[PDB]
RNA sequence: AUCGAGAGGA
């Protein structure tokens, strides 16, 4: 009667982004970047791919809270080397390392049997 | 696996709680304190079958 | 409920993926806090908990019966030919994370009951509507959409507040705020009012 | 279905006790939390 | 019957009871669009207006205080410590 | 109440193992965890999805209308 | 053929009884881990098994005699708030409401007084996975 | 090759068990959380009742209908109900079914998914079969008739993933562990009077080595070699299962960076 | 009594609550479809309009809609019904009732109200799904769990009405207790175990996971603190990033009995300028106690500022418990094996010596106590006699318990459970009674049939010496229970009694209000008292302060 | 028992005294006593206490009696209470009970007074005995629905 | 902005005392017979057996909130390796002179003794902690 | 010597040596006059009721009296400076914050007791039975000899029910 | 809807 409905979990309303994009307040060449409609498997990857990066001071991610499917994410970076681009640059490591799994593993199950 | 019991009136299902009481014709001893006239009480429940 | 005296509602529901899962990769339906354990003694729902298991696994119906000879110590010696630990426990890892949880978790069936009582059975509001007829005060219950009792009880806490207006309030503006005519000599309701 | 066929309600000096001859006839725990507690007892 | 300017022995502090009533009489009249006088600095809440208006102490009202034999003594909001 | 169509639990299909489990338990006659094992169940999350398991449809067919 | 009698609280008064009808009866090295029982030579009856103490709603509970027992009361005044399958015979039955439960399982740990109460058969809960743990805090 | 590296051990057309070697652990937890849920599948999700003269209840057949499986792998050139053009459903976009068994028998009328009966045109792609496991051939227990009871039904199949409702998971069961022997200690354990007479050894011991007596605790060495098998319920055979985790994940992956060039 | 001062009233709410970490403390989890029905009458003003025609649009539907628009002569307009409810033209000074937005006062209260703190003002953030959700650390003064206990919500209608909540009732300003002069809320529970598991010295966290419990606390100031630690791998400890919730300016000094200002075993408590030099977080600093934190941090700064602070506290342990975990076992009532041998013959010498003075009585002679007489008497004798057989294992079963045992954790907090608690689920459940004697002789000169008559001994009159590992045995089980029904009892009868008892105390105190100048009165005038609590004082702005003019040496008085 | 005793010395030390325990309550000749503490002595019965030490020795004895109920295993209320209590039992001359027999007679407002045990004979007599009502007591504005002398109640706004 | 101290100490006992990681290690000095030392070395992190000898340097230096490394490499240790930031508290007494320090590495503690005084040790909020070999 | 007393000094102690931390170790600034004639003239200006005339004034030291013992106890000059070592503005902060937390303390003239007086009273009671239980034995105390003697209390019982004697 | 009965939840 109150359960808000199933698919409000990726489908993205009316006048609403993907991304949104505050500087912090508070820390200078540091920005809040709030993701909607995802969960902790964009979360968790991609902050966890941010700190591979020396460039980058600080990254965090916090689930606001588990009634509505989103998550904000706090980077602060070396002095003139932007955010935005530190998120860009570090989103493609992900996938180079994603592509590689799925050649590796075909190249490995061809060889097995059943 | 109705194993019944219940009486069925006007289309509902009733059923009996045993009543409980004082068994009768006992002869019982009470007291029964004093401040108060007596102090003592021989009691007996009295009823045929 | 569980078969021992363990009531405690839903307080949220987690997807398989957000929900702590096992060596295995076993998803618990139920997660209660370790909490309502020893407040609130019931080693029972523990030890129900541990028989279940081994009977889930060796196949065999296992006999929770009262006054027996069915030893913890018992169970354990069983639940540990079965290729897990001897008290229940079982490593986990944290489904937002795939971190392992750094301390072990109690796992295992417990049969559980589904009581009466559901919110949107109990869930009720109320703003203005129907009410009575002598005293023009909102109908009990939810059945006629109806108020509830601001009772004697409640009245108490709010002078504790000294919420002054709010007693005016709750006691007119959402009760009775009937409106007569009263003689300036014999102070009685008999006037009467020609209006308008 | 079945415990509300064998109840036992009492009308009305220690009488909501679990007493000693209670043993084995009338149920040590089942009984009704709050209201009329103790009075009422399944067998 | 009436206690005089002088010869007030009330506490000199507005009692929690006083605030609530004087924050809420005026919560009233902003809400019903009557003059404001402090600078909106684009706060539109009738509760939180007042709550700078008891800041800055511009509120007209007076409250009346009363003692039990009867005989009253003043104070208005602009008297009146807050804190 | 008709055997699930997989197990809340895991997931894994469970519907179509009620037909050889009374095969397997009833015709050549064995004990139940070799049961579940050859149906193939190793997690109990699994494998008490048919142990627990009553077929109360069974006394629903008894029915005239 | 004299070998059982009947047996009331009146009468009860003048009779001994052995628990336990074994323990407590032959003649007179041991698992710690076990419970601790106490032990006369006069005796006139025994009781047939102890459970039978028991009404419907408590011979529900698994191992009762580990539980704080204000507990097994609680149960047993929530068993009859139970949801189950009543009678086979609803899905004709004209009564006002009813609730079945989607798909029951019969429990996992058995107190053996079940058998007579026909439970195995007709149950109330399911044998859900139970993980006792802290995590959100919900 | 360049970075994660997959070793398998043992596989089968329901069971791929493999190690994982070179991956951070944020990539191991990801995958899963995108294999269990994010992962799309056909099944049953509009059911419009005819005739049901069983015992069972209407939408409670109905529910057990979307769990049943169904054949998914030409998957990806269906489009979403939400994302097609049509109006409720189309044969571009759902998989209609059919399903008719009348009590004829004395003596008891199964129902089965074999029972299943194909309606729309297919495109002529492999896509809504309702999958048989069965030694003999019944899929999946639907239903029971008796003498004279009749079941008529029409079942609209659309996509769908697993945030949306369980059904739509060719998921199972994830078997997931890294480090056997605790020696990045992310976890303490509960002993009694020790921890190697009272927790058992991990089938995951042979092939990961002993960490020694007297070998002092390495602090920085990190989550690296993840032991895990993915199971499926048949949609998906196993390896495609797999592939579209890490492809959806990228899928997803790419969505934000684009998005990010919108801004 | 019942439509006078028991009024039925509109505007009002009622369901199951649940909990949420999440929510703050001052707040109110108002599911959406009461929300959707829940009015407050608002003027038009050229402040709301916007907001307002924009409401009136959106109907009793889309959830900030409204219902209901009053007009100038009177006329009442419905919104989901009527033909012009599309549009409407909104002059000055017209009543839009309108559902509720978020941040708005509500008096939400729980029966019985037993209190003031039973009956408090919240804020409103109103959510999907069907339960009232609240914050776990304003559990204690309501008195609820999420068993299913069920709760009340009511609406102000005038403004003035509003403030009286959110200026008296408010959550924040009944933090501390003008009745107990200490904070009545605390962290409960889960937040309140973790914070123990945090603070251990030895529990550590690091970067991956440190960062993210900095942009947990919302009063970050964008400053990682410097790890206490920078050897071979940069740690910071469990305690460091817990000050970083502690507010600026706050401090705290404890001293427990074995404390040595370098707290051997890290007892006490040292707070400097929110952050933390040693000690353990639990119950006695954390926690509604008197010298604990909240009750410091609320008369320094303020109540919102101390309100703020246990959300966050929160946030932190559970983000903390959350990744590290934690449950409890049957291993965790499990006691050592040549333990609960010496917990049988701690009972085997206590009842053989029960043995002895039972032997005594049966002489007779006796020296049979002065007063202490008698029958009093050998029948109170037995009755500590056990409760020291009781209470010396519960030692012994205490000592068993090392340092992970799930249980003692919740106890080394005080989360929830205690001695009594540890005693009764490892070694024995001790002797049950009734109306505070042994159980008492139902059948003639004996308890049971299964004795004879005439046994004064424990197994007897209601002793059991197993414990709920064990399982106790039928002869003890019974009179358990029929301890326990005696507990049943006085839940509904003699909490008559008591309820009773109050229903007098408030109805006969009640107008007695501290005047107009600190002279409590009654009705008529009558001075009560001259000035109230004999110091004219406010309860809640007290604490237990330590007199230092009374004790020590005259010489020590002197230097 | 245990007292603790100023020594000539400066601290606290205790100092070990028997006393004496007696069931039973005739204070008024057992103080007069040849050997014991007539300054001391102290009998539960604060009923007898009061007849025979004066009405303010009842005022204390009335405390002492509550605190040694709620104050006992741990429980703790802050004086002004327990206190504010005792004293409105005091004050009428006697004590007076906390039931409808005693302060619900004591010459208050009768609306007030029918919101408690008795209720319709309270109205009766006031129907009869021709009885005003002050209209300052809580009930009073309750059950004449208006904001009470109360808190936010006590005073008047004005200009 | 200087190295502070440093002093060459000796290990009398090591209490595993209800901890894993994080023990207790109780130090005389060497030289200096005036001087005794107590403090929390994490025993996991960096093994300390008894009677084994130690360098225990200091220091202050080698708002700014914290950054990572980024190598440079910005100096200090590599020749230190056991190292740990903290905070001074109360300060002690107990012959004159001497006299005694208290420091916290957040909740780590230490208690040194001993007469040089100092007044080149500050009462401020700064204070490393650098053990080699 | 522990007591419910308002106003913690004990901790303005705290908050006065780290704000203007001194701290050591180097001497203080306050004449014996600014101590000392200091905390006399705090002691005039603390209030609790206010008036002119002679009662109320002499009824304003016998309320307050309590709390200067204390005040008196803890700013004494051989304490002000030696273990604590106030500097001028430090004290006249310390001096000016007390009296600013007194006036703080006030019941506020509105504040409704009579019915805080109970339920304070009428809450443990009835919740520490009520509760009431948990759980088996023994468990009163409290409760059981307990709730019905505070009926007797309340009553003026006449027939008390453990009349005790206690002569010393 | 009114009066009356019972059962259950905190
Ligand atoms: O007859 C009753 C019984 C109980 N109550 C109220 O409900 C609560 C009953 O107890 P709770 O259910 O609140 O907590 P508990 O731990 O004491 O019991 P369980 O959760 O295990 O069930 C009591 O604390 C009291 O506030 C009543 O108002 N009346
Ligand atoms: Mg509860
Ligand atoms: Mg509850
Ligand atoms: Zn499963
Ligand atoms: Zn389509």
């Amino acid at each position: 009667m109150n359960a808000p409905d199933r698919f409000e979990l990726f489908l993205l309303g009316e006048g609403e982004s993907k991304l949104k994009i505050d500087p912090d307040t508070k820390a200078p060449n540091a920005v809040v970047i709030t993701f909607e409609k995802e969960d902790h498997t964009l979360g968790n990857l991609i902050r966890a791919e941010l700190l591979n990066d020396r460039k980058v001071l600080f990254a965090a991610y916090k689930v606001e809270h588990p009634f509505f499917a989103r998550f904000k994410l706090r980077i602060q970076t070396t002095e003139g080397y932007d955010p935005k681009d530190a998120l860009k640059n570090a989103c493609n490591s992900i996938i180079n390392k994603l592509g590689a799994l799925k050649t590796n593993f075909e190249t490995e199950w061809n060889l097995q049997t059943l | 696996f109705d194993m019944g019991g219940y009486f069925i009136i006007n289309g509902s299902e009733k059923v009996l709680i045993a009543q409980e009481r004082s068994a009768g014709n006992i002869v019982q001893v009470f007291k029964k304190a004093a401040p108060s006239p007596i102090s003592h009480v021989a009691e007996i429940r009295s009823a045929l079958e | 409920a569980s078969r021992h005296g363990q009531k405690g509602t839903i307080g949220i529901t987690y997807r398989r993926e957000d929900m702590p899962f096992t060596a295995e990769g076993i998803v618990p339906d139920l997660i209660i806090n370790p909490h309502a354990i020893p407040s609130r003694m019931t080693v029972a729902h523990l030890i129900e908990c541990l028989l279940s298991k081994v009977a889930a696994l060796s196949g065999n119906e296992g006999d929770a019966s009262p006054f027996t000879d069915i030893t913890v110590e018992g169970i354990s010696k069983l639940l540990r030919e079965h290729g897990y630990q001897s008290r229940g426990f079982e490593v986990m890892y944290n489904g937002h994370t795939g971190k392992k949880l750094m301390a072990q978790i109690f796992f295992g069936p417990t049969y559980y009951q589904r009581l009466r009582h559901m919110v949107d059975d109990k869930i009720h509001a109320r703003a203005r509507g129907p009410m009575q007829v002598l005293t023009r005060q909102p109908v009990e219950g939810r059945s006629r959409d109806g108020g509830l009792r601001f009772g004697e009880m409640e009245r108490d806490c709010m002078i504790a507040h000294g919420a002054a207006s709010f007693l005016k309030e709750r006691l007119m503006e959402a009760s009775d705020a009937f409106r007569v005519h009263i003689c300036g000599i014999c102070g009685l309701m008999t006037v009467i009012a020609k209006l308008n | 279905t079945l415990s509300h066929l064998r109840r036992t309600n009492t009308p009305i000096a220690k009488p909501r006790q679990l007493h000693n001859t209670h043993w084995g006839l009338v149920c040590p725990a089942e009984t009704p939390e709050g209201q009329a507690c103790g009075l009422v007892k399944n067998l | 019957k009436a206690i005089p300017k002088d010869q007030r022995a009330t506490t000199p502090y507005m009692t929690k009871y006083e605030r609530a009533r004087i924050l809420g009489t005026r919560a009233l009249q902003i809400s019903m669009n009557a003059p404001v006088f402090v600078d909106l600095e684009g706060e539109t809440d009738p509760l939180r207006i007042a709550m700078k208006e008891l800041a800055e102490k511009k509120i007209p009202l007076v409250i009346r205080r009363y003692l039990p034999d009867g005989s009253f003594e003043d104070w208005s909001v602009e008297e009146l410590i807050v804190d | 109440m008709i055997v699930p169509v997989r197990c809340f639990s895991c997931g894994k299909v469970v519907g179509d193992k009620w037909e050889s489990y009374l095969n397997l338990l009833q015709e050549d006659e064995l004990d139940e965890g070799t049961a579940l094992s050859r149906l193939g169940l190793k997690r109990y999350c699994c494998r008490r999805m048919i142990l627990t398991h009553v077929d109360l449809i069974e006394k629903f067919l008894r029915y005239n209308p | 053929e004299g070998l059982v009698e009947y047996i009331d609280a009146e009468e009860e008064e003048s009779i001994l009884i052995a628990m336990q009808p074994e323990d407590l009866e032959p003649a007179e090295d041991v698992d710690p881990a076990k419970r601790i029982r106490v032990s006369a030579t006069t005796f006139t009856h025994c009781e047939i098994h102890p459970s039978m103490i028991l009404g419907v709603a408590a011979s529900i509970i698994p191992f009762p005699d580990h539980n704080q027992s204000p507990r097994n009361t609680y149960q047993s005044a929530m068993g009859k708030q139970a949801m189950g399958v009543f009678l086979t015979n609803y899905n004709v039955r004209m009564d006002t409401m009813a609730n079945i439960l989607y798909y029951p399982q019969k429990p996992l740990g058995t107190t053996r007084a079940m058998e007579y109460l026909k439970f195995r058969e007709l149950p109330a809960g399911q044998n859900a996975i139970v993980a006792i743990a802290c995590y959100s805090g919900y | 090759e360049e970075g994660p590296q997959v070793k398998i051990r043992e596989a089968s057309k329901d069971n791929v068990d493999f190690i994982l070697s070179n991956v951070d652990l944020a990539m191991a937890n990801s995958l899963r959380r995108v294999m269990i849920a994010e992962i799309p599948t056909l099944a049953i999700d509009s059911v419009e009742v005819e005739t049901n003269t069983t015992v069972l209840a209407d939408e409670f057949i109905a529910h057990r209908l979307g769990l049943i499986p169904l054949q998914s792998m030409d998957i990806e050139q269906l489009e979403y109900s939400r994302d097609c053009f049509c109006e409720d459903h189309c044969d571009k976009c759902s998989v209609v079914l059919t399903l008719q068994a009348f009590g004829e028998s004395e003596s008891t009328t199964n129902v089965y998914s074999k029972d299943l009966v194909i309606v729309s045109n297919l495109m002529g792609r492999n896509i809504g079969h309702p999958i048989i496991q069965d030694k003999e051939g019944n899929g999946v227990l639907i239903c029971k008739l008796r003498k004279g009871q009749e079941l008529k039904l029409t079942c609209v199949a659309k996509k769908g993933i697993a945030k949306e409702h369980a059904k739509w998971g060719p998921a199972a069961a994830i078997e997931f562990e890294y480090d056997p022997w605790n020696k990045l200690k992310h976890t303490d354990y509960w002993y009694e009077q020790d921890s190697a007479k009272e927790w058992p050894q991990s089938k995951n011991c042979e092939y990961e080595d002993p960490p020694n007596e007297g070998d002092p605790f390495d602090y920085k060495a990190q989550a690296d070699t993840f032991y895990m098998n993915v199971e499926s319920v048949g949609s998906i055979p196993v390896d495609q299962v797999v592939v579209r985790g890490i492809d959806t994940l990228q899928k997803k992956v790419a969505s934000i960076l684009l998005a990010l060039t919108q801004m | 009594r019942g439509n006078l001062m028991g009024k039925r009233v509109d505007f009002s709410a009622r369901t199951v609550i649940s909990g949420d970490p999440n929510l703050e403390l001052d707040q109110v989890g108002v599911p959406k479809s009461i929300a959707k029905t829940l009015t407050y009458p608002e003027v038009v003003t050229p402040y709301n309009i916007d907001r307002l025609t924009q409401l009136v649009r959106n109907g009793p539907n889309e959830h900030p809609g409204a219902k209901y628009v009053i007009r100038d002569s009177g006329d009442r307009i419905d919104l989901r019904y009527s033909k012009r409810a599309g549009d409407i033209q909104l002059q000055y000074g017209w009543k839009v009732e309108r559902h509720i937005m978020d941040n708005d006062p509500v008096l939400f209260n729980r029966q019985p109200s037993l209190h003031k703190m039973s009956m408090m003002a919240h804020r409103v953030k109103v959510i999907p799904y069907s339960t009232f959700r609240l914050n776990l650390s304003v559990t204690s003064p309501y008195n609820a769990d999420f068993d299913g206990d069920e709760m009340n919500l009511h609406v102000p209608q005038s403004e003035e009405t509003r403030a009286e909540l959110s200026q008296l009732c408010a959550v924040p300003l009944q933090i501390v207790s003008p009745q107990s002069n200490k904070p009545c809320m605390g962290i409960v529970q889960d937040t309140l175990c973790g914070i123990r598991k945090l603070t251990l010295r030895d529990t550590f966290i690091e970067l991956d996971q440190v960062l993210n419990m900095l942009y947990w606390v919302p009063d970050w100031d964008g400053v990682i603190p410097t790890p206490a630690i920078i050897k071979p791998k940069p740690l910071w400890s469990g305690k460091q990033i817990l000050s970083v919730a502690i507010p600026n300016g706050i401090h705290l000094q404890r001293f427990d009995e074995g404390t040595t200002l370098l707290s051997p075993k890290d007892n006490g408590m040292l707070i400097i300028d929110g952050q933390i030099i040693f000690g353990v977080v639990e119950k006695k600093t954390v926690g509604s106690s008197n010298g604990g934190l909240i009750h410091v941090v609320t008369r320094e700064k303020g109540p919102q500022v101390c309100a703020k602070l246990f959300g966050n506290i929160q946030k932190v342990v559970n983000f903390w418990l959350l990744h590290n975990g934690f449950s409890t076992g049957i291993g965790d009532t499990i006691a050592d094996g040549p333990t609960m041998r010496e917990i049988t013959e701690t009972i085997a010498e206590a009842k053989k010596k029960v043995l002895d003075v039972t032997k005594e009585a049966q002489a007779n002679l006796l020296t049979a106590k002065h007063g202490m007489t008698l029958r009093e008497s050998f029948e109170d004798n037995v009755v500590r006699f056990l409760n020291e057989a009781r209470d010396k294992a519960g030692r012994l079963a205490e000592v068993n318990l090392k340092d992970l045992n799930n249980v003692k954790q919740m106890v080394m907090a005080g989360s929830k459970g205690s001695f009594i608690n540890i005693a009764q689920m490892s070694a024995c459940v001790g002797q049950q009674s009734v109306e505070g004697k042994r159980i008492a002789f139902g059948f003639v000169d004996r308890t049971l049939p299964h004795f004879s008559k005439d046994d004064y001994s424990p197994e007897s009159k209601g002793f059991v010496e197993n414990s709920y590992l064990r399982g106790l045995t039928p002869q003890e089980f019974f009179f358990h229970a029929m301890g326990g029904r005696e507990g049943l009892i006085d839940t509904a009868v003699k909490t008559a009694e008591t309820g009773y008892i109050q229903r007098r105390l408030v109805k006969a105190l009640e107008d007695i209000m501290v005047h107009y100048d600190n002279t409590t009165r009654n009705s008529l005038g009558n001075v009560i008292q001259f000035i109230y609590g004999e110091d004219g004082m406010d309860a809640a702005h007290i604490e237990k302060q330590s007199l230092d003019t009374i004790g020590g040496s005259d010489a020590a008085f002197e230097k | 028992y245990d007292r603790k005793v100023p020594s000539p010395t400066g601290e606290y030390v205790k100092e070990p005294e028997w006393v004496l325990e007696t069931d039973g309550v005739n204070l008024s000749e057992v103080m007069t006593v040849p050997g014991i503490d007539p300054t001391r002595i102290y009998t539960n019965s604060f009923i007898d206490i009061m007849e025979v030490l004066g009405i303010e020795a009842g005022r204390a004895a009335l405390y002492k009696e509550v605190y040694n109920v709620i104050a006992s295993d741990g429980s703790y209320v802050n004086y002004r209470h327990m206190a504010l209590l005792v004293d409105v039992m005091t004050t009428q001359g006697g004590l007076t009970s906390v039931t409808r027999h005693g302060f619900n007679r004591s010459n208050t407002g009768a609306l007030m007074r029918c919101s408690f045990e008795e209720t319709v004979e309270i109205l009766f007599e006031a129907g009869a005995s021709a009885e005003l009502d002050d209209c300052r007591g809580v009930s009073e504005n309750v059950i004449l629905g208006q904001m009470a002398p109360i808190g936010t109640g006590a005073f008047d706004v004005m200009i | 902005s200087n190295t502070l101290f440093d002093d060459i100490f000796q290990v009398s006992e090591v209490d595993p005392g209800r901890y894993n990681k994080v023990c207790r290690i109780e130090a005389a000095s060497t030289t200096q017979d005036q001087c005794k030392l107590t403090l929390d070395i994490n025993v996991e992190l960096f093994p300390v057996a008894a009677q084994d000898s130690l360098t225990v340097t200091i220091a202050s230096s080698l708002t700014r909130s914290w950054r990572p490394p980024q190598a440079g490499d910005r100096s200090l240790a590599d020749d230190y390796d056991y190292v740990m930031y903290g905070t001074a508290y109360k300060f002690e007494e107990v012959s004159k002179d001497l006299i005694a320090v208290y420091y916290s590495f957040g909740g780590l503690l230490m208690r040194l003794e001993g007469n040089y005084r100092n007044l080149n040790n500050l009462k401020q909020e700064n204070a490393y902690l650098l053990i080699r070999r | 010597a522990n007591w419910p007393l308002p106003v913690n000094i004990r901790r303005i102690i705290q908050n006065a040596q780290q704000t203007f931390h001194i701290d050591h170790t180097k001497p203080s600034d306050l004449t014996i006059k600014d101590i000392v004639l200091g905390v006399k003239d705090l002691q005039e200006n603390l209030l609790v009721l206010r008036g002119k005339n002679e009662i109320i004034q002499n009824a304003q030291r016998d309320a307050v009296t309590l709390f200067c013992c204390l005040l008196r106890s803890r700013l004494a000059t051989r304490r002000v400076l030696q273990e604590y070592r106030l500097t001028k503005q430090a004290f006249d902060w310390v001096l000016s914050n007390i009296e600013a937390q007194f006036l703080r303390s006030v019941v506020h003239p509105g504040e409704m007791v009579g019915v805080l007086a109970a339920q304070s009273i009428g809450e443990p009671a009835t919740q520490m039975t009520l509760n009431t239980f948990h759980f088996a034995g023994v468990a009163s105390k409290k409760v059981t000899s307990g709730v019905p003697r505070l009926k007797e209390i309340l009553n003026v019982a006449k027939n008390m029910k453990t009349p005790s004697l206690t002569v010393y």
